[PDB]
RNA sequence: CGACUUUCUGGUCUGUAACUGACGCUGAUGUGCGAAAGCGUGGGGAUCAAACAGGAUUAGAUACCCUGGUAGUCCACGCCGUAAACGAUGAGUGCUAAGUGUUAGGGGGUUUCCCGCCCCUUAGUGCUGCAGCUAACGCAUUAAGCACUCCGCCUGGGGAGUA
RNA sequence: CCUAAUCAGAAAGCCACGGCUAACUACGUGCCAGCAGCCGCGGUAAUACGUAGGUGGCAAGCGUUAUCCGGAAUUAUUGGGCGUAAAGCGCGCGUAGGCGGUUUUUUAAGUCUGAUGUGAAAGCCCACGGCUCAACCGUGGAGGGUCAUUGGAAACUGGAAAA
RNA sequence: UUAGCUAGUUGGUAAGGUAACGGCUUACCAAGGCAACGAUGCAUAGCCGACCUGAGAGGGUGAUCGGCCACACUGGAACUG
């Protein structure tokens, strides 16, 4: 089911206190009606990190593969950018 | 004041029953700011038409048009009140027994204890009562003791 | 409703043609009588066009809204809808000397759309369409007689005396439906 | 306000009440359920009739009378119009109606098809005030 | 121009002094062309003829121009005075002016066919049709600033 | 914080349209130069100049005035200002007063003026009403 | 926030451009600071001072006119967090006739210190007044003129800041 | 639905008239009755009560009431203020956040700028067909996403980098 | 004048279980997991398409009709297919 690109989300790893788990923060940002100005809101997500390899500020993107757990959803695709102290 | 108000009392007595023959059971007076409104229940029959309201009301106004001790004009309030009366002895529910009451009773039901039921016959502390709740039919006899507030009630 | 006014009296208070009449109807109408407001001038405008024409609002009103729809004019196109309103291009056409007399004829429908039975006075004509006249009963007293006084034949109208109906032709103005009073105010009267 | 300020608002109206506590018959002839019905009538009775009077100079002696519609809530209700033929505990139709007699009261009975039966001797009960075209 | 009186209404200002209740009617009357030209004028007077007679005499000095093309104005502003401010934009033809009815009348003193309006703000006539006038004397047109501009119309143009 | 530069470009161009006076200059931007020779483009500057120094070069406007130092333009406003970031579209483009009102919009490749706007169809982020 | 002084700091600006290189922005929540009274506690009490009473006055007299005294005011911390804390003018930004001062600056020339003058601005605080705008009032370079990011309120009166 | 005939002959009224808003006078009435949506009228004299006329508006309907919006821009994004009629904590520090200086590139995220799929249908607007017509359905078109995707683009904001 | 919710809950482990999915539920171990950008709680509510007034903006509404959802004295089930 590769072509169909599943669910995929740029963002970053805001925890793993899960067995191979973490948890995806990508933002988003939602228009006014009356008004035009808005601010980055965001959905966590409960993802599977295979053995949560992932770290705090891992911008990364991931895949939508099958309910998981409790909103596990989304399986990881790749680690973008695994960061520490910059 | 309150010997004041007694005073109009015994003096415009004298219309209501020369007038229409009718007798105040009182007459008081409520405020907010302006003349005060002096309400005088008047009796005579009970079921007083809207008619024997106004003429009465024309008779007593008449009355203290010319009488006015107390300095400043006010509302009078002309009241033929209906049978509808707070049931505080047990004459009051005798008199009741053709029309219905509603009573709060020491032992409520769902928190309040305020109940109507329309009377079928008059039996002491004890009611046989048509009473309608919930559109329910049954003679509940209500223990007067229980009674922490009782009134004759409207028939609709 | 429909038309229940004697017309005269009240064109003697619109002054508009079908002693006193130059004057208001009532006790102190012939007396001197009171002024006109705007609102009132166009409620006389509403008259002057409708209860000319003789036909009440709700065939009415619609009729002055679909106006607002098509490109450019407005007050010209409700001039030409109340043209293209039945009664009024028939009474051009001679065939009735007051908006009241076709409208007789025309509810009770000796008149023939195209030679086709439309006997409501609320009928609309349209270019490249014709009316007939129920041979059946098509010489009557009074339709032979307005027949024969037919003043002028306006440009959109093309009848003849044997021709016995006129059919559309072209858009008209008020140049060329008498008794020009200002379209604008009338449109004005039904905006607020 | 500030457009962001404004975005975390509604900017809220100032959206009134009914000043007519109209609350008709709705569910209160079951389960005795608060309903917002908005009809322009129940039927009701007024069990208590009387007559504030008014002060000088119009000495226009008005009359009330308190009420219960289909939902029975209690008020003190001004009667207007002349004549009438009703008495205590006699069932009444009120309309909405604040007139310049007395605060307290918001409503008004209406005079023709009830037990206040309006007066037919005018013209202009012709379409109103209950009665018939006066023929 | 051909002096046309416009008159909004007659008030009586009660002028009370020591003893008398001294009440000048007062009106105020703008005169116009109605074909491109309008002005208005303020009177206290005592009667209706004494009143038209001083305020159309004031109203007849102060003038305007009043541009327009299809006998409507080339462009849309609106006009402000003292929050009784209104707005105009011109309309197709046959859709008539619409607007108030005293700036209605300012407006037919101008002499136009179809215009999109509505009075703003005050609803004191004084006070509206003066940002009236205010907004009438702001009126351009394509030409003067095709001039005054170097570049001309049929480029930068309605 | 001098958060906006249209916004004090266009306020001070509204000062000196009260004061009446044409030779004014201003430390600019690259989009304050070209904007400036737009103006002179429309003509209503009569003339504008730009130079380099701390920070941005100042530009130095010289309006063209009416005959009698009138407003050759009558109205002038700001369209893009801080957080309304608003943005049109081909046919989004507005037009203030027609033709003879004007307003410069920034596309995909630069800021144009409405007659561009429409005429070459890319629309972009409006940037200030004149008229 | 003014008796003097010091404490060990907080802030003020002229000029400064020193140069990383936007580091800035107001600021929900949060949140400190904070008239007076009052008050908890522990002291003081010098006044002052409610209440108070003696007591005019008048059955009554605290009503006030007395006499003294009075919680507390006053010292320690909390509670207090409230007010006319009012300009009912949020902040910052920068623009825009003038006249015309200030409070500190600086500069230029002017002259012995120009301190003496003038003028330019620095940054505020004036008065008159362009324009502008306000119902009016008036501000008007310190805008209530012009604009901009960011805060709160306001929704008749009042009901009731009260529940 | 249509034809043979039927007469003007069955078939229509109602609301209002102080004004507000269209329309008034006469009369009886008497600040009383009263009317009463607003100003308020009515005191004997009322076009504001009632009656008659007369007028208007309107009609197969009329008027009252219940509510939603227009009004009501009375949210003030469009389309309010806070100089005083209602509004600046009392005044702070600052988290998030709000917006973001000059210049150089990339990005295309936005942004713009098309293509795609895809917006049930109807209504929806337009045109048009039928129904006498209207009402009306119908027919097609239009409209209808803030949807996803890709073509450019790099002004701008947002990044990325460079100062 | 609704601020903490929160324990099969959080995640995994093994079983089962269903079309699948997983606390989905069991046993394990571990402590999560949400919470002002308003969870939670309360009231209330069928949903939208659609509709009414409004120039529009908007506001309001949610009759039939389109579909979607919930229910069938009440609760607890389960057979069937």
């Amino acid at each position: 089911s590769e072509r169909n690109d599943r669910k995929v989300y740029v963002g970053k790893v805001v925890s793993d206190k899960m067995d191979k788990t973490i948890t995806v923060l990508v933002e988003t940002y939602k228009t006014h009606k009356l008004y035009g100005k808005r601010v980055k809101y965001s959905k966590k997500y409960k993802t599977h990190d295979e053995n949560n390899s992932a770290k705090l500020g891992d911008i990364v993107k991931i895949q939508e593969t099958r309910p998981l757990s409790a909103t596990k959803r989304f399986r990881l695709v790749e680690i973008v950018e695994e960061s520490v102290i910059i | 004041m309150a010997s004041k108000i007694t005073e109009q009392v015994e003096v415009i007595v004298k219309p209501i029953m020369e007038d229409l023959n009718f007798e105040l059971v009182d007459v008081e007076y409520v405020k907010e700011g302006r003349d005060h409104f002096l309400r005088i229940s008047i009796d005579k029959e009970g079921g007083v038409d809207l008619n024997d309201c106004t003429l009465a009301s024309e008779k007593i106004s008449e009355a203290m048009d010319a009488n006015d001790p107390i300095p400043e004009m006010y509302y009078l309030d002309v009241a033929s009140p209906g049978a509808e009366r707070p049931i505080k002895k047990e004459q009051d529910f005798q008199n009741a027994i053709t029309k219905p009451v509603f009573v709060s009773l020491y032992v409520p039901i769902e928190g309040e204890k305020e109940w109507l039921g329309i009377l079928q016959e008059v039996n002491n502390e004890t009611i046989v009562v048509q009473v309608k709740i919930k559109a329910r039919t049954k003679d509940i006899e209500i223990p007067r003791d229980k009674i922490a507030k009782a009134r004759h009630a409207v028939m609709i | 409703a429909r038309f229940r006014g004697s017309n005269w009296k009240k064109s003697r208070r619109l002054g508009i043609s079908l002693e006193k009449r130059p004057y208001a109807p009532g006790q102190h109408g012939p007396n001197q009588r009171k002024k006109l407001s705007e609102y009132g001038l166009q409620l006389r405008e509403k008259q002057k066009l409708r209860y000319l024409y003789g036909m009440t609002e709700r065939q009415f009103r619609n009729t002055f809204d679909i106006a607002g729809k098509k490109f450019g004019v407005h007050g010209e196109n409700f001039m030409i809808l109340l043209a293209s309103r039945l009664d009024a291009v028939v009474y051009s056409l001679g065939l009735a000397r007051t908006r009241r007399q076709a409208r007789q004829l025309v509810n009770h429908g000796h008149i023939l759309v195209d030679g086709k039975r439309v006997d409501i006075p609320s009928y609309s004509v349209k270019p490249g369409q014709t009316i007939s006249v129920r041979e059946k009963s098509q010489k009557l007293n009074i339709i032979v007689e307005s027949v024969e006084i037919n003043n002028f034949v306006p440009e959109y109208l093309n009848f003849d005396a044997d021709s016995l109906t006129g059919t559309f032709v072209r858009l008209p103005e008020r140049s060329e439906l008498p008794a020009e009073i200002n379209e604008q105010l009338i449109v004005e009267y039904y905006s607020r | 306000p500030t457009i962001n300020q404004l975005v975390r608002k509604p900017r809220q109206s100032k959206i009134k009440k009914s000043d007519s506590p109209a609350l008709n018959k709705g569910f209160n002839s079951k389960k005795k359920k608060f309903t917002d019905l908005n009809s322009p009538q129940k039927r009701g009775v007024c069990t208590r009739v009387g007559t504030m009077t008014p002060r000088k100079p119009n000495s226009a002696l008005r009359k009330y009378a308190r009420v219960r519609l289909s939902n029975n809530i209690e008020i003190n209700a001004y009667i207007p119009g002349i004549g009438h033929n009703l008495q205590e505990h006699s069932v009444v139709l009120v309309r909405g109606g604040r007139v310049r007699d007395l605060p307290g009261v918001r409503y008004h009975i209406v005079r023709g098809a009830l037990d206040t039966s309006g007066v037919d001797g005018r013209r202009q009960g012709r379409s109103l005030y209950g009665t018939k075209k006066p023929k | 121009k051909e002096f046309e009186e416009r008159v909004v209404t007659i008030n009586r200002v009660a002028k009370v002094v020591k003893g008398g209740r001294r009440f000048r009617f007062t009106a105020l009357v703008v005169v116009g062309d109605k074909n491109g030209r309008v002005g208005f004028g303020t009177g206290k007077a005592q009667e209706v003829p004494e009143a038209i007679k001083k305020a159309v005499e004031a109203a007849k000095k102060d003038l305007v121009v009043v541009p327009r093309v299809e006998g409507t104005t080339p462009h849309t502003i609106t006009g402000r005075y003292g929050s009784g401010s209104v707005f105009m934009k011109p309309a197709a033809p046959g859709t008539g002016v619409i607007a108030g009815g005293p700036v209605r009348a300012v407006l037919e003193l101008a002499g136009i066919t179809d215009i999109l309006s509505k009075s703003l703000g005050s609803n004191t006539p004084i006070n509206m049709v003066r940002a009236t006038i205010d907004g009438l004397q702001n009126l351009k047109n394509a030409e003067d600033v095709a001039k005054l501009r170097g570049k001309t119309v049929e480029e930068l143009y309605n | 914080t001098m958060t906006d530069p249209i916004a004090d470009m266009l306020t001070r161009v509204r000062n000196a349209n009260m004061v009446r006076h044409e030779k004014l200059e201003l430390p600019a931007s690259n989009i304050k130069k070209e904007i400036a020779e737009i103006l002179k483009s429309e003509g209503f500057i009569k003339n504008v100049e730009y130079v380099e120094d701390d920070k941005q070069g100042v530009l130095r406007l010289f309006l063209k005035y009416g005959q009698n130092d009138e407003r050759v333009i009558t109205g002038l406003k700001r369209i893009s200002k801080p957080g309304l970031r608003v943005y049109a579209k081909a046919s989004e483009m507005p037009k203030v007063l027609n033709g003879l009102g004007i307003a410069l919009v920034s596309t995909s490749e630069g800021v144009i003026t409405d007659k561009e706007a429409r005429k070459r169809n890319v629309g972009g982020e409006i940037i200030a009403y004149v008229w």
